[PDB]
Parts: structure tokens; sequence; C-alpha cells
């Protein structure tokens, strides 16, 4: 019995710049109970048969969860660009797995704002697929010395989402889960029903 | 979940030492790296190894780290006496949505001169007895290893209530010192003809005895 | 060491306490600030974090309303507070700088740690030590060498000091760690090893200073 629900029905989600990954091995993943909810507005799979989702064996299955704005879910897909894809969470061009998202304004929003959720705004190079950057180092823009302190062309790499119930759906919070499947040369730890 | 560590590991000077840090799929099972800290008694922890295979400038060359699956290993190749300390591993857990430490491991370098304890017993002073209080004091010093047991006896009979002993703490000379106090009423002190403190340490057992007279 | 915290603190059940952290080897620059707790003889538990530049606080689930952490970037100092203190929350609380990296399995590590501030929660109001003399029995100790000491008793809080003969006597002086009693008050003993021939000639006085209780005691230790 595979405990997929705990990551979906989790109390608190992570920030996108520092997403949370959980390995899901030695379990039988019945994905039919995952399609139950109509709550997952954006459910897209990449590289898997439409019906063999529940009838397949995978060596490893990882989960990656975080919170972003509704208009940035389009960036949770292979071959995407933007602040989320280049700087926070990048799927590979050859990604194999599904992506689930759902509106959580009713939970991840506070009267006045819930600024605990952050996103990386600056970065020198783009993020490699499944590479996580949690460097809270001052970003140097051009040739201005920062001395570890903000200033001209010296800005804190992180920034905060301002989630409020009054915001538009494009700026409301959405909870994303990126089930990524792995087929390796080893007995499959994850097999479906 | 949590990270599991050997509560204790013992090593001989010069030997290799392997401390473990095992975690489930919520922490080390995913890519999450492990980090090691050395903490001497009474000192604040200090970073020993980050990213497992990297050590900051100032960490000597014999400390290393390795990973293979859902486990992590801190290795000390040329074990020295300067390595007697606590070692904790640290990583991230997804269910906790935060950083997580381990239980720790105390590394006892087994290269020291075994020493027998110096037991000294004091009877309740006459000034204290006027305060309606009587306290026996059993001082134990210069004993290694540091583990010791204390047994009090009145008239050769085992004690029951009123005994308190400290935890052996290393002295300046790398040996250990502990204290034991038997708090009594003035009537009990003079009633029994002899009160005895008995200290067993590595088979050797030493006894001191005082009398109201 | 690496960041400077406040001094020791002793509090009664139900009180609240606030501790402080300042920087050594740095200037709080872009460093997230963590609070880790080490119970007596127990492992480490991280209860909180503060982002100085953004002023955003994240606390562990075991953290409740009780712990609240703030930090000023201007001042260069960081702070944490606890309310409804109880026996459980007695520990050395640490402030440490978090460090992040870019990588595939990235996880924060603490490169700089403070001194530690031990906070003790007890129902014991401050009290002075009772210093009784431990008369030497020249025949019941080593041959020609006597053991005489002092018994500091019933003193709270823990800080206490013992010097023999205004510090001139040092050899043979071995003070022992105080013990904690069922009453919650501390008690220690400081003994010295001296030749038996000097018992009737040399005078011996232990000097005890209980700075918390502001109590200084001199007591002469004569043979029976």
């Amino acid at each position: 019995l595979c405990p997929f629900g705990e990551v979906f029905n989790a109390t608190r989600f992570a920030s996108v710049y520092a997403w949370n990954r959980k390995r899901i091995s030695n379990c039988v993943a019945d994905y039919s109970v995952l399609y139950n909810s109509a709550s997952f507005s954006t459910f897209k799979c990449y590289g898997v048969s439409p019906t063999k989702l529940n009838d397949l064996c995978f060596t490893n299955v990882y989960a990656d969860s975080f919170v972003i704005r509704g208009d940035e879910v389009r960036q949770i897909a292979p071959g995407q660009t933007g602040k989320i894809a280049d700087y926070n969470y990048k799927l590979p061009d050859d990604f194999t797995g599904c992506v689930i998202a759902w509106n959580s304004n009713n939970l991840d929003s506070k009267v006045g704002g819930n600024y605990n959720y952050l996103y990386r705004l600056f970065r020198k190079s783009n993020l490699k697929p499944f590479e996580r950057d949690i460097s809270t180092e001052i970003y140097q823009a051009g040739s201005t010395p920062c001395n570890g302190v903000e200033g001209f062309n010296c800005y804190f790499p992180l920034q905060s989402y301002g989630f409020q119930p009054t915001n538009g759906v494009g700026y409301q919070p959405y909870r994303v889960v990126v089930l990524s499947f792995e087929l390796l040369h080893a007995p499959a730890t994850v097999c479906g029903p | 979940s949590v990270l599991t560590q050997p509560p204790s590991v013992s090593g001989a000077p010069g030997q290799r030492v392997t401390i473990s840090c095992t975690g489930s799929n919520s922490n080390i099972g995913a890519g999450y790296d492990v980090h090691w800290y050395q903490q001497l008694p009474g000192t604040a922890p200090k970073l020993l190894i980050y990213a497992n295979n990297n050590r900051p400038s100032g960490v000597p060359d014999r400390f290393s780290g390795s990973r293979s699956g859902t486990s992590a290993s801190l290795v000390i190749t040329g074990l020295q006496a300067d390595d007697e300390a606590d070692y904790y591993c640290q990583s991230y857990d997804s269910s906790l949505t935060g950083s997580l430490f381990g239980g720790g491991t105390k590394l006892t370098v087994l290269g020291q001169p075994k020493a027998a304890p110096s037991v000294t017993l004091f009877p309740p002073s006459s000034e204290e007895l006027q305060a309606n209080k009587a306290t026996l004091v059993c001082l134990i010093s210069d004993f290694y290893p540091g583990a010791v047991t204390v047994a009090w006896k009145a008239d050769s009979s085992p004690v029951k209530a009123g005994v308190e002993t400290t935890t052996p703490s290393k002295q300046s000379n790398n040996k250990y010192a502990a204290s034991s106090y038997l708090s009594l009423t003035p009537e009990q002190w003079k009633s029994h003809r002899s009160y005895s403190c008995q200290v067993t340490h590595e088979g050797s057992t030493v006894e001191k005895t005082v009398a109201p007279t | 060491v690496q960041l400077v915290q406040s001094g020791a603190e002793v509090k009664k059940p139900g009180s609240s306490v606030k501790v402080s952290c300042k920087a050594s080897g740095g200037t709080f620059s872009s460093y997230t600030i963590s609070w880790v707790r080490q119970a007596p003889g127990q492992g480490l538990e991280c209860m909180g974090r503060i982002i100085p530049i953004l002023g955003i606080a994240n606390y562990a689930q075991k953290f409740q309303g009780r712990v609240t952490i703030t930090a000023d970037k201007s001042t260069s100092i960081a702070y944490m507070e606890v309310s409804s203190l109880r026996s459980e929350d007695t520990a050395v609380y640490y402030c440490a700088t978090e460090v992040g990296y870019s990588g595939y399995g990235s996880a924060e590590y603490f490169n700089h740690w403070g001194q530690g501030t031990p906070v003790t929660v007890s129902s014991a109001s401050t009290k002075g030590p009772s210093v009784f003399p431990l008369a030497p029995s020249s025949k019941s100790t080593s041959g020609g060498t006597a053991a005489l000491g002092c018994l500091v008793k019933d003193y709270f809080p823990e800080p206490v000091t013992v010097s023999w003969n205004s510090g001139a006597l040092t050899s043979g002086v071995h003070t022992f760690p105080a013990v904690l009693q069922s009453s919650g008050l501390y008690s220690l003993s400081s003994v010295v090893t001296v030749p038996s021939s000097s018992l009737g000639t040399q005078t011996y006085i232990c000097n005890v200073n209980h700075k918390p209780s502001n109590t200084k005691v001199d007591k002469r230790v004569e043979p029976k």
C-alpha cells in the first residue's frame, strides 16, 4: 500500500526555491485513488501510457512538492522558461512522470498576507533538471562589490509571494506535486496494482 | 522520521572508526545530503563535514564521509585522543519540512591508563548536627574508566533511601571524579555504629567506613 | 566561538525569557539564523529560523505559539523568546548561522554556532550555601597525609566557587561537581590533601563565593 496521500494532504508545503522530495519505494502505487479528487485542476503526465499508469513497475518514484502562483504552473513542464523554471524548479526535456496542482488559497493565505512562501528571483546560471539552489547569497549584478550587504546591484536572491484571499486566481497559491518515475537496472521497488 | 546513530562507539588510538547515520525515505532516502558535527562536552557544536565528502579548512585530514543509499558514514582514520567527543549527523526531512539531527554518538578513545579510585569518606560535622541535619560525603577521584557504582551500608546492611551520586566527570588529568551524599537525620547517624561507602570499579571494590564515635 | 549569545538565565515555572545573539567571524550577512536546543544529556532539536534581510520567521511544528524569534538587520543582533516555561524546557539554546548551496541534494548546514545560553527552569528561589567543615582524620586518610574539606550545601542557582587560603593553597585542592537534590538545591564539596605534620600548625580556610546569592563565606577547618 503506497502512502501517496500524505504528501497531497500535507499540512504545510515547502517553498519552490527549496522544494521537498520524498522517495516512495517498496510500495504498490494504486494511482486510481489519485484520480478520485477533481480538486487537481492541472494534472498532466509526460511519457507514460494513458491506461498503464496503474499497470507499470518503476525502480524508484520521487515526489517534489512546493507552492507557487497559479500562472506559474505552466512552468512546471519540460522545456519551459521563466523565473520558476530557470531559477527554482526545472524539469528535464526528457521528463518521465506526472504533475499535479490544486488551488490552496483557502489554506495558504492569510488576512494581510502569507509571505512565508518564497521564490528565487536572481541567479547567474539556469538550474539543471532537479537541481536545488538554497544559497541565500547576495546576487551581484554587474561589477559592484556587495560586501555581503545589499546595495546598488546587490540584492537578496530570495523574494516573497504575497498570498491573500483577495488576489486573483493567477496570483493565488497553488500546491504542486511532481511525481517523477524512474526505471533502473534493479528490482522495481515501486509497482502498481 | 528521524536519523539513527550508534549511542556509543569505542576506538583504539590509530584505528579506523565508522559512525553510522541511517534514515528513511523522508530524509536521507531522497537526495538529501548529510552533515556531521563534532561537539566536545560543554562546548558548542562545530561543523565537521558538510555535503558528506567535504570538510571546512581546520578539520584535519583523517575525517571523511561516504554515502550509499539511505545511510551515511563518518570515518576517522588515524584515531587520536583529540577525537573524544559527541558526533551528530544532520540532514533535511520532507515530512518535518525542516532540518533534522541524529541521536549522536560518543566516541571513547580506548587508549588510557586504567586507574583505581581514591575514596574518601567524611562523617557529619558537629556543626551540621546542630542544624538537625547529617550528611555523609564520599569523594571518588582518579579512576578510569569513568563508570563506577556506589553502595552505602549501615552496620553491613544495604541502604534504601536518601542516597544521591553524581555523574563521573573527567578531571584535569583525564581521569574521572564523582561524589556521593547520604543525607540522614541526626538520630540515624548516631544510632548505627558504622556507616560505610563502597565503590566498585572494574572489579576492584573499595570501602571506607566512619563511626559516630 | 562563532556568535555571541546572552548570559545564563534561571527562570521560574510560568515565566518567559528572551535571549540574544551577535556575530563573530561575520556581520549577519545573508545568513539565516537558526535556534537549536540541547536538553540535559539529550540530542539537538532545531525549533526556529529567522531570515534577517526579509524578516520572515519559520518555526518547527514542536515549536508552538510559545517560541517566537525575531531579528534586526540594522542592530546586527538576533533574538528568541519562550513563554509558559516548565521543567521540560531546560537546555543550552544555541543560535547558529545556516548555509545554503546549489546542488541536487541540497540541505542547509550550520557553519557558525554561538556560545550557548543555558536556561534553567526551577521552582527554587535563590538561596545561600551552608558551608560546614570536613575535619581531617589524620589516621583515617593516607599515612602522614590528611584530607580536609568544606561542604557547600543548599545553594541556588548553580554558580559557586571555592578557593583555599585566599587562593594561595592550590596543590591537593580538588573541588567536586555539585549534585542536584530532591529539593532542587545544589550541594558540593571541596577537599584538599595536606601533610599531617602541618595540621596543628598551618591554618586552612576555604573561600566560597555564591555570586547569584551574593554570599561569601570563610570557614576554618580544624581537626576534631
